[PDB]
C-alpha cells in the first residue's frame, strides 16, 4: 500500500452488486462470487460485472481500491478537469493522470498499461 | 490503456437507481 492509503478509513460496504443487483451468493451466472467495495463510497460490484481479470481482482482486494468515479490520482491525489482521461493500472487499478506519470505522458499508452508502482 | 471513460463502457453502468440498494 501507499502511505496516504494506510489507515485512511474505508466506508461501510453495501452487500449488493450495483451492476447486476446480486449478492455474494449470486452473480450473473447464478454462482457465488465475493464482492469488492469502493473504499470511499462503499458501493460494490462482482469482479465479473466489473470485467476485472482474476489477477487484478486478487490485487485490488489487498489495496484501498476505489470505484471508477471515486478514483483519485495516486500521484497528485486530485480528480480535476482531466479526470475522464486518468489511466487505470492493469495490475493494481490505481489511477494516474497522464501528466502525473513517471515520466509524464503526452499520449495515451497503447494496450495493457502497468503503472510506475507496479512496473 | 484503460481510462475512466473506457471503464464506464466496460461495466455498462449501474442498474436503475430505484432498483439499487439504499
Ligand atoms: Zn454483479
Ligand atoms: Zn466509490
Ligand atoms: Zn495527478
Ligand atoms: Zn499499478
Amino acid at each position: 500500500s501507499l502511505p496516504h492509503e494506510k489507515d485512511k478509513p474505508v466506508a461501510e460496504p453495501i452487500p449488493i452488486c450495483d451492476f447486476c443487483l446480486g449478492t455474494k451468493e449470486q452473480n450473473r451466472e447464478k454462482k457465488p462470487e465475493e464482492l469488492i467495495s469502493c473504499a470511499d463510497c462503499g458501493r460494490s460490484g462482482h469482479p465479473s460485472c466489473l470485467k476485472f481479470s482474476p489477477e487484478l481482482t486478487v490485487r485490488v482486494k489487498a489495496l484501498r481500491w476505489q470505484c471508477i468515479e471515486c478514483k483519485t490520482c495516486s500521484s497528485c491525489r486530485d480528480q480535476g478537469k482531466n479526470a475522464d482521461n486518468m489511466l487505470f493500472c492493469d495490475s493494481c487499478d490505481r489511477g494516474f493522470h497522464m501528466e502525473c506519470c513517471d515520466p509524464p505522458l503526452t499520449r495515451m499508452p497503447k494496450g495493457m498499461w502497468i503503472c510506475q508502482i507496479c512496473r | 490503456a484503460r481510462t475512466k471513460q473506457t471503464a464506464r463502457k466496460s461495466t455498462g453502468g449501474k442498474a436503475p437507481r430505484k432498483q439499487l440498494a439504499t
